[PDB]
């Protein structure tokens, strides 16, 4: 939005400096996210501190969440949503600038998330099976489902552009951020079985080849996803065989991926 | 300078960019009066890059504190130091290493920093930086120059939604940045993306320097004689000729090879070459009993031929029928912009010039008739 | 290049655009040498007659230049000199303030100046009157031609008039508005029996108007507002004598 050429100055040393000046007080997290989106709309070399301060606002939301319910000022739910808004209201403005930078830095808190609150808490269900109550548990915090709707919108914007660097992404987080985060990329799979279950193939293909347990997570997640969508694993033993046994050792960890297998014999 | 670099790099929490900035004053002290052009010192090119770009000297070095919000603070603080410097040295050290080579190996990364810098400096209303951004195409390299420019606008524009205004009104209040933008606009309309098309927004910052900037071409042309095919870069904001050619022939070279933006937009196209074409003809007459000189006559050192070379290229192909129209309005756009810049009397020739340089452009009764 | 005729059919071919094409328009009106003031009839007139902020610039500078190098465009002065008469009302409507605003648009002194020509040939009587008046209005010392005779062929056609009910609009006119400036104007030398017998016709005049039926404030059933009105005759006579006396060297009130 229009504002005047010298406010900018002041506007952001108050929102940089963390105290604000022309207040004399430390503003809250939400009066300080709505400053930085603010400065987006002003000034686009101004995202440096604002995606740290976003990152700062979503993990505590996300912590104030688990205290209302892990162990069962109040929850900071509710700026949640108009940031959504806001960067949603970016990215279907103008997709070109606005998808990939906030898919990476939203990706990325999810990593950070995900190692920050699985094992220290002991009543997050790990990725040990429990992947549905992974499911079921994370959208009692609004923020994840928030993020996932953000990635709709994202990722609807790079189906129009170019979807290439997405799943690439997506993977590297997921071997960095092994094996908390993984349950978001079986939701992905969910909603994207053909391209997401093909490139799960591809990267346990790597892990089993250069070995000889990501690969293991990876497969029992796109077994939870798949449902009738295992003929990509076929067409691609098909193909190794014109021209390689991951499937099998993956099939033999996880049976409901061997549910469809005799179907398939 | 390494060493002073890595001295005014420490304490980032508002202190080190301040303390740069100080340094690099007390540096070039002498240089805000002995030329405070857009040129970049290499003494404080490494503060600049180590303060800014999170870069110091060496390129592969450690970065300045953990960057991001410390960088984006240290760059805050920077820019209220030279908009406040009241001097034009450190504003044009800081920014000028953005489009201006400086032949270092960490230019890359000081090139970024600048150019943020500079587009921030425009933005947080220093003056001396967005003045001396005309200077900088004067004699430093224009593609880059008009690269960093447009890259500048479309982040004000394109991908700031609203923040356009703000960017028109900097210019306003700083006419020479909105005529150095005219050649930036000018590279950046060749019609070869969607981009290319200007926008609605677009359109309102070519209103507001055709209302405005006209003044600013006026007293350029005052301070400097316009000269014919100027070294690398004469910053004179008056690539009227290849605007109204490329903008009348969007509808046409778009279709021929996005194409849906601009052929939708042939109303908004030629209503946008109308005014182009009515500022220009405006500076002319403005510009017509004062000493704007003789040789050069229109403004199109050489860009006319380029135009016309680039109009008869899809002229061929698709053109005939489906946008003829379009083709045939670029070229008596082109010729008419020849014709009314010959009306100011710079151009002493009715047809030597043209048989010179309008005898090869394509076929057109309007434009055959204006050159004849 | 030099192409005259080629010049004025790329100005008329402009023209034909000009609705949708207007760059061409502005490239035609300002295009140099060969037939530039030929086509500048059309061109430059059409955004001279436009109704925009150009008509505040253009018609005041572009339209003298057609006028000295051919005064035979008089439509416009005589548009706006019979729109100044009728523009005293409807100030409210806006139809009405548009059509004034559209009329009176052109430069005063520039409207004064084209006007002047139609005030030579005024034959008419009325027509006359009204421009003496605007001349007089726009310069009181504007007597360089006839000024001696100016309040004299007024009071004479007053005079000869005749008439108890002042209906006559160049008459009613004149009374007022040149009785005034005659009596201001000291520069005609005339003898004071004549400005005497000046001054007794339209007092006359102006008692004969105040006792005779006129035709609320409004304009009369067959007159304008501005060419009957007359404002305090007794008053204005009781004036204009006094004022004739200094010059001819020197309720219950009286």
């Amino acid at each position: 939005a229009p504002l005047s050429a010298q406010e900018l100055s002041q506007e952001i040393k108050a929102f940089l400096t963390g105290v604000d000046p022309i207040l004399g007080h430390q503003l809250s997290a939400r009066e300080h996210a709505r400053c930085g989106l603010l400065l987006l709309r002003s000034l686009p070399p101004a995202r440096a501190a604002v995606l740290d301060h976003l990152r700062g606002v979503f993990d505590e939301s996300v912590r104030a969440h688990l205290a209302a319910l892990d162990e069962t000022g109040p929850g900071l739910e509710d700026v949640v949503q108009e940031v959504q808004q806001v960067l949603s209201e970016f990215i279907r403005a103008n997709p070109k600038a606005w998808a990939p930078v906030i898919s990476a830095w939203s990706i990325d808190l999810m990593g950070q998330l995900s190692s920050t609150y699985s094992g220290q808490h002991q009543r997050v269900p790990h990725a040990t099976g429990a992947l549905n109550e992974l499911l079921q548990l994370w959208m009692g915090c609004r923020a994840t489902r928030t993020l996932m709707d953000i990635y709709v919108q994202c990722l609807s914007a790079l189906i129009g552009s170019c979807p290439d660097a997405c799943v690439d992404a997506l993977l590297d987080t997921s071997v960095q951020h092994s094996p908390h985060f993984d349950w978001v990329v079986a939701h992905i799979g969910s909603s994207f079985p053909g391209t997401i279950i093909s490139r799960v193939l591809s990267c346990g293909l790597k892990d089993f080849c250069v070995h000889g347990k990501i690969a293991s997570v990876v497969g029992i997640l796109g077994h939870l996803a798949s449902r009738h969508g295992d003929s990509i694993r076929r067409e691609l033993l098909r193909m190794f065989h014109d021209s390689v046994p991951f499937l099998l050792q993956l099939a033999v960890m996880s049976p409901a991926l061997l549910g469809t297998v005799s179907g398939e014999l | 300078m390494s060493d002073i670099r890595h001295s005014l790099l420490r304490r980032d929490a508002l202190s080190a960019a301040k303390e740069v900035l100080y340094h690099l004053d007390i540096y070039f002290s002498s240089q805000l009066q002995s030329a405070p052009l857009p040129i970049v010192d290499k003494g404080p090119v490494e503060l600049l890059e180590e303060f800014v770009f999170q870069v110091p000297k060496e390129r592969s070095a450690q970065p300045k504190r953990l960057n991001s919000l410390q960088e984006l603070q240290l760059l805050e603080i920077m820019c209220n130091y030279f908009q406040e410097q009241t001097k034009d040295s450190v504003r044009q050290i800081i920014f000028s290493s953005l489009f201006s080579p400086q032949g270092n190996k960490a230019d890359d990364s000081r090139m970024s920093l600048l150019g943020k810098l500079v587009s921030m400096a425009v933005a947080v209303c220093r003056i001396p930086v967005l003045e001396c951004a005309a200077s900088w195409l004067q004699r430093t390299p224009v593609v880059y120059c008009v690269r960093l420019a447009k890259a500048l606008v479309d982040d004000y524009c394109c991908l700031v939604p609203g923040s356009i205004q703000t960017l028109k009104q900097i210019f306003s209040a700083s006419p020479r940045f909105c005529c150095q933008f005219i050649t930036s606009v000018t590279a950046l309309y060749d019609l070869s993306s969607d981009d290319l098309i200007p926008p609605m927004d677009l359109l309102e910052m070519i209103v507001t320097w055709i209302f405005e900037d006209p003044r600013l071409i006026l007293i350029t042309f005052l301070n400097t004689p316009i000269a014919a095919n100027l070294p690398i870069g004469f910053l004179e904001l008056t690539p009227l000729v290849g605007l109204i050619r490329w903008c009348v022939k969007a509808p046409l070279a778009y279709k021929r090879k996005g194409v849906g933006m601009d052929r939708d937009s042939h109303l908004l196209y030629s209503k946008l070459h109308l005014s182009v074409l009515q500022v220009l003809m405006t500076l002319q007459l403005h510009l017509t009993e004062k000493n704007l000189y003789g040789r050069l006559g229109l403004i199109l050192f050489d860009h006319m031929v380029p135009l016309v070379e680039e109009i008869n290229r899809l002229a061929d192909e698709l053109n005939p029928l489906n946008a003829s129209q379009e083709i045939e309005l670029s070229l008596d756009r082109l010729a008419q912009a020849l014709q009314v810049a010959m009306a100011s009397g710079a151009l002493l020739c009715t047809r030597d010039d043209l048989r010179t340089l309008c005898s090869r452009l394509p076929h057109n009764n309007l434009l055959q008739l204006v050159i004849s | 290049m030099s192409a005259q005729g080629d010049c004025e059919f790329l100005v008329q071919r402009a023209r034909e655009l000009v609705p949708q094409d207007l760059w061409a328009a502005k490239a035609w009106l300002i295009t140099a040498r060969s037939l530039y003031p030929a086509d500048f009839n059309i061109q430059y007139e059409m955004y001279t007659i436009e109704r925009n902020a150009e008509r505040t610039a253009t018609a005041g500078r572009l339209l003298y230049d057609m006028f000295v190098n051919f005064p035979d465009q008089p439509v416009v002065w005589r548009e706006i000199s019979i729109i100044t008469s009728a523009l005293r009302n409807d100030s409210q409507d806006k139809q009405t303030q548009f059509l004034r605003s559209l009329f009176e648009t052109l430069p005063g002194r520039v409207q004064c100046e084209m006007l002047l020509k139609v005030t030579e040939q005024c034959f008419n009587t009325l027509e006359r009157s009204e421009m003496l008046l605007l001349l007089l209005r726009r310069f009181p010392e504007t007597v360089v031609q006839h000024g001696v005779g100016l309040g004299e062929a007024l009071l004479e056609a007053e005079t000869i008039e005749e008439q108890e009910s002042p209906v006559n609009c160049f008459r009613k006119l004149f009374v007022c508005d040149v009785l005034p400036l005659i009596i201001n104007n000291h520069d005609v030398r005339l003898p004071a029996n004549l400005l005497y017998k000046y001054l007794n016709k339209a007092a006359e005049f102006y008692i004969n108007y105040v006792t005779r039926s006129t035709q609320q404030k409004y304009i009369i059933e067959g007159l304008t507002e501005k060419s009957s009105q007359i404002v305090d005759p007794w008053e204005r006579l009781f004036k204009i004598l006094n004022v004739v006396g200094m010059r001819c060297e020197w309720y219950g009130d009286i």
